[PDB]
């Protein structure tokens, strides 16, 4: 991310299968300006992201159309409990009405299936968690 | 009468319409689902692993239109606060299981019109819960596969292993044999086969068909419900397996009995019926049995057969009751239901009589059934060898003076505590006037036949004394038996879980009670909705198919979870989610539902689409829908969207829609169903213009001068019978597939409401609409009728009779053909079309 | 457009609109009459008597209202200036003639549906001169009776002798021996049997049909002309008798020969029919061959027998032809007609092939015919016996490249002079395009025969050349021969009087002209009329039965008087007459005949029934009824008030009717009838729009925004074909009981005009309107189909072909049933319906 | 696992939930004509790297142009316009803006632009309404 070390440019390891990979050495983070995704966490450890796509997943579910996809369905893969927030790009609907924020839950995929966790709170563009972000 | 007060529906052009009814179905492909049934619970028996059980089901995942065996993984902990929602993983490896542009053979599309399968694809399959085997019908071949018996819990999809055949012809009823998951049995050309999985060999049973040429020439079948059992009686095979086997110890050999009808109809009337291949302008044969005509022919056979250890069928022998079973068993016109005792002991059945007033439950034991030969001197020589003892064993006996519904329930308990004494389950509306379950304990003490001589039954010849009939649920509410409904009796908490109506006649919910102390029943099911369910084996979670008036269909997985000490108030808390409310129709309104009393004081219940963007003032022309006859019920608290959303169309067009449940309506009752006895189409359509004139004094937007009536089957001779006895009330009918004669309809249905004509002759000529035609009306524009050219149900005859007695009687009518549709119009454009024209034909003549 | 100058038809109520059609036929019980017909004069011969002859008749005088014999007196001499009207005196004692309602047996029925016999009673009865012997059927029995053999001229009615039968089922087909009136002849259960009035026994000749099930299992039959020979090729017998019997002179016995048919439709498609008695709900098989698929397989054959002079059948054999039929004569799919010549030498037939476009007279002498057995050494034996010179001679080879139609005209002439050769008198169309009589005369040159070993004809094997083809007439008209149109040939003056064209298109005249010396044509009936005919034996007088657009039909008695040395100019008298014209009613107001020409330079015929009280200036709406298939014609200067009542009730309410002979139809000739060949529906509806374009302008009260196309048969397919090439034209089409699909409809029909499907599949396809239903319109109340359900002739299956198409197309329709109708709707209950339907279907929508 | 965010539409209305997405167009510079792809699509960089992989497989390049002002409906049908709009060949009347996965091809409107040229005016409105939410001057 571009926090306060500027630019740490994430290195792909295969542009086909969307895999990233960043170690970022110091405290909090700054939104990676693509789309604003950001997690923050407190300390200097390595961590990659996958931007799975749901055309797999929601084919097991089969209302996917009940469903309106938000965003770019990120996996992490850091060490558990050292991730403090998450931060997903949420498409801006509170500037309009109608949308409520008690309403909003969120997918978190399994081998199990589909958990809708509900979100913590939810920004103009972004929704945040607490730390188990798995 | 204002005329400027008064609704007027926009006229829309055919292509107009059609756009507006295509408009309908852009969203309803997403609504139905045919979401996940026929379940299966399977432990993993693991204590280490991620998932409690796997639930096997059918199902219609989003690449395929065709329904197929799949499965969820049900873990072991959920976590709080967050909705799990099962991925459908798929058992089988995503082939074909339907033939092209969706075409079966003659038996296969016949079954599914028993049935009302709309959907394509793996419709009925059967499991073998320890083995894990899966056998099932694709194409137009038998499969199978396995999951986790001997050998292990996939998790990518196997495809499935195809079982061949030296049979020239297709294959029905597939059941695997519980006690050899090695060996099956299936129909094939309506005669009784037995195969084995690991082998491959095939093996016949009976041998009462020839395949010569058409059903007038070769009359006799075996294992097969025919046409009235499979349409009236709700039963679509005629074997049953034993589910133990039975060691005969000259060597080795593992004997495996088989219950099956033998029925022979050749005394029973031939109907030429058009076949679907219009072409060639042939038609199919159907013993179709009228009212005061002979149904076929019936009697209870054994058929028996033994194996070596490595699973070959040595031997085979048909077996036979010791005198006929129209002897031993007079005045026993069907077999509504039978099968065995869990242990193998006692093959039972119900009987019913030629009324259908007279139901009654008799237990066969094997040794009773000798087996068959030509020479008369080896029947006597076998009847000698019955045991003096063994006899038939009549345990229960409904008799009643409205008719008998068939109640599948009866679930006969173990016998080994002092080994007479019958303990069972069983399911009474006669008593009572509500169909509630029993534990009955009847006494089998033998009387001593001499079974080689022939006797003449009494009236009360093999009827058991009851020890006992303990009533387990009592009430103005009624258990859910027809319709494949069941129990699941838990034998180790003694209770029985049942669906029912007890909060409500409009949403069934799942209950349970203690079949030891009858006390009180519990509900396990969320209040508010109605609900589908089914039971695990071990009885610790089920699933729920449910719905309500605005809901659609979600099918949640609920887990009883509670202290063990005291079973029935084990807390149903929701566990995971296996579909969701898909996100309505656009422009759907939902119906609201009402109730009224009629002026005898009897509660009617009913539905009404209000016309969508109401003006209060207006008073808009309202279509009555309506079916009114026995065995369904429109109006509940469940989703109409499905089937009905032609009624939310009309009302989005502007039209009212009013639904009323007349008397003798299904789950009310049997005092309620019996209203119409013997004067069907008097008092329905009564109760159909006391629920308009109700609801319009209540809601002030039913114009009275354009009401249409409408319906299909039973709904179209009712739209009749409203023209007739009704045309100041209803100004036009759209009458759909009608029974214009009831003495041209079946035994089954007819005689259990109407009786046989030669006894209730005012009220088949008074309720055939045919025979009434004079009283519609002489102008135009108020009649329009439509019925599919290949129903084989309420045949083309009901129409064409009618379309006849109006031109001799000079009256004129509209009518619509659908030809390539039997009695549910299945085609999605034959629908568009038959919805067009319903649209059109209100828009300019209502 | 005008906003008021358009004519509106007074929207009458459907009962309205049945007081309306009823009181159209209130006078049909005498305009309607079913004038008489089937003459027959008889000498008395008394030389002190006042009547010269008796007519013998049927007739319907409406005293009963069935028809019967009856007979009129021909006197000697009539006065001048008096209207001598004949009273109907009734041969037999009033009996009922007919069953009860008008039912009928079970192949009589399809009979009178094939000769499209509306009325009831004795329909056809034949007559042996000599002994004066009258075979007729009645309701369910056999009857004969006799005037002045041996016996004498009756005064009063006698009572009819009835003949008894041992056979079970009706006795088809009866035919009186030519050489023996003590012998007859009839068909029962698809076989030939022969009796003996005197004795009452009977016997079997043919055994090819056992009765074993229905036709689908029992498929051969004998002396039976099959469907598509009977709809198709016009012959409703497929026996012969021999007119002279020979004496094999063993001791005294009398042979009698007859030529029959056999049929092998074995390998034919089999059609369901549903059968008249709805109730029954059962078909009927029909061996019905589609277009593309195989006609039955055909054979000729001589049943002998002989007889003892006291009279009784001491022999039988079938006889076969010494090689196969089929071998003998290949090419030959069907046998159009069959007889024998006079003197008995040889009995003669009609061949045809597929196609056909190739007819071929051939002569079979009985010594051709070997008896028949399964020993090949018998029947090398007799083959061996057969005289090497006898065999058999194609004397007439018609070849064209449009079609054959089957005239049935070739007279034999007596052989007695040089026996080498034969003279016949044949009709012929496709010389000149215009069917002619001709006298041929042949050359039968034998060329040696093995019979015993076999061989195959080259393609002008037995083809006999041919020694004159004087032609007797000539010109742009023809001679009538199909539709039982015939010639009289009078052997001592030399002359032929034959039916034609001559005058006009629009009138059937008598002609004669000799067959010695083709000089003049001279006409001897009236000119301003059109006319059936029918002559006596003995030539001096005629019957005509004739009628004009305006005025009623009459049936007048002419005589042929003067010099008898030039009897070509014999002057016809009226001498008496029989039937008058009746009252044409103020309510009937008759059409206009009209002609025009076509862009292309044809002179088309057409009718027109104006709308009544017409005001000059306002444009009506216009029903444009056809027809415009071949083998018939509407437009001709005879009285249509009977056929085409509705036509003239159409116009009294005000509708502009036009009628228009198209390119394609009879009575036109040949290149005239082919112009719409292998593309039917493609040239005759540009006709019809072309014509009523030529009525618009000719006649100022059509409003072509309103126009109607309505037909039956053909005409329902035109309506079609209409709708869909031209609905810019034709605001509605009433199609009834139309051919929407020709790859369904029989053979003989469709092949002769298409020539099949695989050969001409581009035709078949651009004229078949269920395949080109997305042009039809898609707003509605533009299109009704009507469709009798019971049709035999057009099945029901194209209706519903094409009710499916609108269905998957996705189009409207309205349609009509006549459950218990064919191909006509013969009731008079029905027709009523069917023609208020057509008043409110053209009331609401045109 | 797969963590990430959806939006559920609440069952009883259906609200047409405006998105953040972003219209892009793709150039071509190299061969005989420019032909442009107007991607109507959500505004997430996973669908942004599926039309990138594909139109760098197909040659074309994205030039930068400013993004719609105002959140605009989800599964509205919206019309394709422009000044060349009727002498430049539009190929589809209306388009659509409802989400798609980016591994198959992403829903688009082709326009055959001939000469690249100095500025041109493109359009896309609203058919409920007809307002205004985008333009873009090359
Ligand atoms: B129709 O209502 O579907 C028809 C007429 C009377 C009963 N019936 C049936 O199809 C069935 N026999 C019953 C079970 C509904
Ligand atoms: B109809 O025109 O009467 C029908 C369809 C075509 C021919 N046809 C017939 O009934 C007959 N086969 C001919 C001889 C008119």
């Amino acid at each position: 991310f571009w926090g306060p070390t500027g630019p740490v440019a994430t290195e792909v390891v295969d542009k086909e299968k969307n895999l990233y990979r960043v170690h970022f050495p110091v405290a909090g983070s700054y939104r990676w300006p693509n789309t604003g995704l950001c997690f923050v966490m407190r300390e200097a450890v390595t961590v990659e992201i996958e931007f799975c796509v749901w055309d797999q997943f929601l084919g097991e579910i089969n209302p996917q159309h009940s469903w309106m996809v938000a965003g770019p369905l990120l996996d992490i893969k850091a060490e558990p409990g050292a991730v403090e927030a998450v931060h997903l790009p949420h498409f801006v609907a509170l500037q309009g009405g109608h949308v409520d924020t008690s309403l909003f839950q969120m997918a978190h995929f399994k081998e199990e299936g589909m958990l809708l966790e509900k979100p913590a709170r939810v920004e103009l563009h972004h929704i945040v968690l607490e730390n188990p972000s798995f | 009468d204002d005329p400027a007060a008064r609704f007027q529906v926009q006229k829309h052009s055919w292509d107009g319409l059609r756009s507006i009814i295509h408009g309908s179905r852009k969203y309803s492909g997403l609504i139905v689902n045919k979401a996940p049934h026929d379940f299966q619970f399977v432990q993993k028996t693991d204590e280490s692993g991620p998932h409690s059980h796997r639930l096997y089901y059918l199902g219609m995942p989003y690449g395929s239109r065709e329904n197929s065996l799949l499965y969820s993984e049900i873990p072991k902990k959920v976590r709080k606060e967050a909705l799990l929602l099962l991925s459908w993983k798929q058992m089988l490896d995503h082939f074909q299981a339907t033939p092209h542009h969706g075409v079966y053979s003659r038996e296969e599309e016949l079954l599914r019109e028993r049935k009302r399968l709309g959907v394509f694809g793996i419709t009925s399959y059967d499991f073998h819960s320890e083995s894990g085997l899966f056998l099932f019908q694709a194409s137009n071949s038998l499969f199978h596969c396995r999951d986790g018996g001997k050998n292990g819990f996939m998790v990518s999809p196997m495809k499935p292993l195809e079982i061949k055949t030296q049979c020239s012809g297709p294959r029905m009823d597939p059941k695997i044999c519980p006690a050899d998951p090695a060996f099956f049995s299936f129909i094939n050309n309506s005669d009784l086969w037995v195969a084995n999985i690991e082998t491959g060999e095939e093996r016949r049973l009976t041998f009462c068909h020839q395949g010569l040429s058409n059903v007038l020439d070769d009359p006799k079948s075996a294992g097969v419900a025919t046409f009235v059992i499979q349409e009236e009686f709700d039963r679509f095979t005629g074997y049953w397996w034993c589910p133990t086997a039975s060691w005969e110890g000259s060597e080795g050999l593992k004997t495996l009995r088989i219950l099956y009808e033998e029925v022979d109809e050749s005394e029973v009337e031939v109907i030429h019926v058009p076949s679907p291949a219009l072409e060639e302008r042939k038609t199919d044969s159907y013993r179709y049995p009228r009212t005061g005509s002979k149904n076929p022919k019936i009697a209870l056979k054994l058929a028996e057969f033994q194996t070596d250890s490595q699973g070959k069928i040595v031997s085979t022998q048909e077996k036979e009751l010791v005198q006929p079973f129209s002897s031993l068993f007079p005045k026993v016109e069907y077999i509504a239901r039978a099968g065995w005792t869990r242990d193998g002991k006692y093959a039972w059945a119900m009987f019913l009589d030629r009324p259908q007033q007279w139901l009654q439950l008799v237990l066969l034991p094997p040794a009773l059934f000798i087996p068959s030969t030509e020479n008369e001197e080896q029947r006597l020589a076998s009847a000698r060898a019955v045991p003096r003892n063994v006899q038939p064993y009549v345990v229960y006996e409904e008799v009643t003076n409205v008719w008998i519904n068939v109640h599948d329930i009866f679930y006969p308990f173990p016998q080994s505590e002092g080994e007479d004494e019958l303990c069972f389950l069983r399911a009474n509306e006669c008593k009572t006037g509500f169909c509630h379950l029993y534990k009955v304990t009847a006494v089998l003490k033998s009387q001593g036949y001499d079974w080689s001589e022939p006797f003449s039954p009494g009236e009360d010849e093999f009827k058991c004394p009851i020890k006992e009939e303990i009533a387990l649920t009592s009430g103005e509410w009624e258990v859910l038996a027809r319709h494949g409904s069941k129990i699941w009796v838990n034998e180790e908490t003694k209770l029985v879980y049942f669906q029912g109506t007890k909060d409500t006649p409009l949403e069934h919910h799942l209950y349970v009670v203690s079949y030891e102390a009858a006390g009180e029943i519990v509900r396990l099911t969320t209040p508010g909705f109605s609900h589908s369910c089914s039971m695990s084996q071990n009885f610790d979670m089920f699933v729920s198919h449910y719905s309500s008036v605005s809901t659609p269909p979600c099918v949640h997985v609920y887990k009883l979870s509670g202290p063990d000490d005291d079973p029935l108030h084990k807390q149903p808390r929701f566990w995971a989610s296996m579909m969701e409310a898909a996100s309505c129709p656009p422009d759907y309104v939902p119906p609201e539902i009402f109730h009224f009393h009629t002026r005898s004081d009897v509660r009617l219940y009913g539905m009404i689409y209000k016309p969508h963007a109401l003006q209060p003032g207006k008073k808009h022309p309202t279509v009555l829908f309506v079916y009114g006859g026995p065995q369904v019920q429109l109006v509940n608290n469940s989703f109409k969207g499905i089937k009905y959303l032609r009624l939310n169309t009309l009302a989005s067009l502007g039209y009212a829609v009013v639904v009323i449940d007349g008397r003798g309506s299904c789950q009310r009752g049997l005092r309620f169903e019996g209203a119409l006895k013997n004067q069907m189409g008097q008092v329905e359509i009564e109760d159909q213009v006391e629920g308009l004139q109700f609801v319009a004094e209540k809601y002030g937007f039913i114009d009275l001068s354009r009401v249409a009536i409408h319906g299909w089957s039973y709904g179209g001779f009712l739209s009749l019978m409203g023209l007739i006895h009704k045309p100041q009330v209803f100004k036009v009918a759209i009458a759909g597939a009608p029974v214009t004669v009831w003495m041209a309809y079946d035994t089954g249905y007819t005689e259990r409401y109407m009786d046989v004509p030669e006894n209730n002759q005012h009220g088949y000529e008074a309720g055939s609409v045919a025979l009434h035609v004079e009283k519609l009306p002489n102008e135009p524009n108020r009649l329009l009728i439509l019925h599919g050219f290949l129903d084989e149900n309420v045949h083309f005859f009901h129409t064409n009779f009618l379309v006849s007695q109006l031109i001799r009687a000079g009256k004129p009518y509209q009518l619509q053909i659908y030809p390539n549709e039997r009695h549910s119009i299945r085609c999605p454009e034959s629908g568009e079309h038959y919805e067009v024209t319903l649209l059109h034909f209100l828009q300019e003549y209502l």
